DNA sequence: GCCTTGACCCTCCCCTAAGGGGAGGGTTTAGATTGTGTGCAGTCTGACGCGGCG
RNA sequence: GCAG
DNA sequence: CGCCGCGTCAGACTGCACACAATCTAAACCCTCCCCTTAGGGGAGGGTCAAGGC
């Protein structure tokens, strides 16, 4: 179509955005619905892991001891007082009592079901909920990457046709039977595999704590974890048919905020993450469009990146509210007083000190460029009148030299004990000065004698047979 | 109730509550983890004007504790009783 | 002169009780709003190279 | 804006 | 394969003086951490002062 006839990233974004058609007010509550759909259902997927409500059953029981308040772990219920939540447990927790002691297998199968949708009626806030679902999560990722390995044992030994490697391993899980037909193979591969059959078994038989610690099976929580992932992928593709919608939403509200130190393409960006948080966020059994909610968070993340990344020397958002503040003070002054107001006068109308006040002013200033045309020239820069303050003048060094060599002569001029007393007393010829206890360690005499030491040397240097040298390194 | 509620209820600033959650003094009935947003309740209240009425007979911090924590602990308030004697005659 | 030696002495860092004050960071905001606009610059000519394009 |  | 459009690449050298840029928006909560308040105390680290003996 029109592809390659542009090259500005605002003109792609524009047009790959408008592809997209808005949502009406019944489309974002479906959308919603979907949404929750997913996370419903990938709750009522972990309840079939009891080790997750026995969680939150033990979480309520923290809650029974104030160890944590109910709106901490639950947001709601759908089929907030602690009058309906006990009964709500007794529900759950008499499911659980009931479901325990059946161990039987199309008789312990409908019993995680009923599990399932009666935990269905909890409204998690999204603390546990998350919890749960990444624990579950890293438990099957751990042991999943262990038959992964079990797998990859093979291709140490081998290379092996895994089409006939995956009808055995599934379903015995707890012996070698399946891999005492792999001899029965006995194609060369066969071979080598049965020699490491050995270091597969700390392998092969710790998941079979698993096998015994969820309750469940490595099958069983495996279908469950593949329904997780569609329920967590369902929802995520509802998000983002909400999120990509909403997108000329964020570009209406970052309008407003253009030249305000951030490029046009920063600002939807920042207003875009925004937004994904309020799909997140959003509630549609609220009865409230999804605009009124976004326009929230997009403001949110707009304001919040202007602060934090429109200014070189960056500024904190307390600051850059004070500073806001202010200038809005000052132009209400000069719209009444009919000149620019002075700090002091500012100083009232806000209800700040004045030295505050004129420190907030010295602030806000941004930095020059040190390319910029001086009178426009553009042959003269900022950049080349500004001097390098650090160096040190050659007179300067000269003098520092000319001071060593006066120093070494009139060091020359003592005792081989003063001049290394005053040498270790300052930094003279070392890279460290000492007191005079190291002084006084260094030549096993107690500190008062490398004082006198000390004193009299300078005593010494003091007098006109050695100072006339140096007493003229000292500008009168 | 949030600390800017009940600092409002007991009428007293929400430094003084922070330093006597530092303290142990007064400690919130429960504090939201990732926050750290401090919440009381009524029995927050309830120790906390006893913190002020013992507070208002000059007794210092660790006093309060152990008025608090240590039953039977009369020796502490006469002791008390025969210093703030001494700063009236003084 | 060479040393010691106990007695002083200085500066500096941290501490006191019960919070005050501020800096600098987090967080949510639920009527509903759903495509950037400067009243921009555009105004430099000539040589050269390369690539669509008939 | 200017000087050669 | 020859041609037209488009993009890129240049365009004197020193000096003074002058002088930048100028519009453009949140609030109410909470948290931690730091430094401050009196009238000096306590102590580490490091000099200093008369005395005495070698
Ligand atoms: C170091 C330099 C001497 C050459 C002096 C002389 C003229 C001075 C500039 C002008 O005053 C304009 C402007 C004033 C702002 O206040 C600060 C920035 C500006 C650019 C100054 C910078 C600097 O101070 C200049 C370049
Ligand atoms: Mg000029």
């Amino acid at each position: 179509s029109e592809i390659g006839r542009t090259t500005d990233p605002v003109r792609m974004y524009m047009r790959e955005m408008g592809t997209v058609e808005l949502l009406t007010r019944e489309g974002e509550i479906d959308i919603a619905k979907r949404i929750e759909d997913g996370i419903n259902q990938v709750q009522c997927s972990v309840a079939e892991y009891p080790e997750a409500i026995t969680y939150l059953l033990e979480q309520y029981d923290r809650v029974e001891a104030e160890e944590a308040r109910l709106s901490d772990l639950i947001t709601g219920f759908v089929d907030i007082d602690p009058e309906l939540a006990r009964e709500k447990f007794a529900e759950l927790r008499a499911q659980y009592v009931v479901t325990r002691d059946t161990i039987k297998h199309a008789t312990a199968q409908e019993e995680i079901l009923k599990l399932s949708e009666v935990f269905k009626q909890f409204r998690l806030v999204p603390k546990q909920f998350d919890y749960l679902v990444n624990s579950m999560r890293v438990m099957m990722d751990r042991v999943r990457t262990q038959e992964r390995l079990i797998m990859k044992l093979c291709v140490e030994q081998c290379k092996m046709p895994k089409k006939n490697f995956i009808t055995l391993f599934t379903g015995n899980e707890t012996s070698d039977t399946w891999f005492n037909a792999a001899i029965a193979m006995n194609k060369p591969w066969s071979e080598k595999l049965h020699d490491v059959s050995e270091e597969v078994h700390r392998a092969l038989q710790k998941l079979q704590q698993i096998e015994e610690e969820t309750g469940l099976t490595i099958e069983q929580v495996k279908d469950i974890n593949r329904r997780m992932s569609i329920g967590e992928a369902k929802a995520r593709r509802a998000k983002k048919e909400m999120v990509e919608a909403n997108l000329r939403l964020v570009i209406s509200i970052a309008k407003k905020y253009t030249n305000r130190g951030l490029q046009f393409l920063d600002l939807i960006q920042e207003g875009n993450i925004g937004l994904m948080k309020a799909v997140d966020k959003f509630e549609y059994r609220r009865g409230y469009k999804f605009s009124t909610y976004a326009t929230w968070w997009i403001r949110q993340a707009i304001t919040r990146s202007i602060a934090d990344q429109a200014r070189t020397i960056r500024i904190p958002v307390h600051m850059i509210e004070t500073i806001n503040k202010l200038n809005r003070i000052s132009r209400q002054m000069l719209q009444e007083m009919g000149r620019e107001p002075t700090p002091e006068e500012l100083a009232e109308r806000m209800l700040m000190p004045e030295d505050k006040i004129r420190k907030v002013l010295k602030i806000a200033k941004e930095p020059i460029s040190m390319e910029t045309p001086i009178g426009d020239d553009e042959d003269s820069h900022l950049g080349d009148f500004i001097e390098d303050t650090t160096l040190e003048l050659p007179l300067d060094s000269a003098t520092t030299e000319s001071l060593r060599a006066a120093t070494h002569d009139v060091l020359a001029g003592l005792t081989a004990r003063e001049a290394k007393v005053l040498r270790m007393r300052f930094g003279i010829d070392m890279n460290t000065d000492y007191t005079l206890e190291e002084v006084g360690k260094q030549f096993d005499v107690t500190r008062e004698r490398i004082r006198q030491i000390e004193a009299k040397a300078l005593r010494k240097l003091r007098h006109p047979s050695r100072s006339e040298v140096l007493r003229s390194f000292l500008d009168d | 109730s949030q600390i800017g509620l009940f600092s409002k209820i007991c009428r007293v600033t929400i430094k003084t509550l922070h330093y006597y959650n530092k303290i142990g003094l007064l400690v919130p009935a429960y504090i939201n983890p990732d926050n750290g947003y401090r919440f009381y309740t009524s029995d927050q209240l309830m120790k906390f004007h006893q913190i002020a009425s013992l507070r208002q007979l000059g007794f210092t911090i660790t006093e309060i504790v152990t008025l608090t924590q240590d039953e039977n602990s009369c020796h502490i308030i006469e002791r008390r009783r025969l210093e703030i004697q001494k700063q009236i005659r003084d």
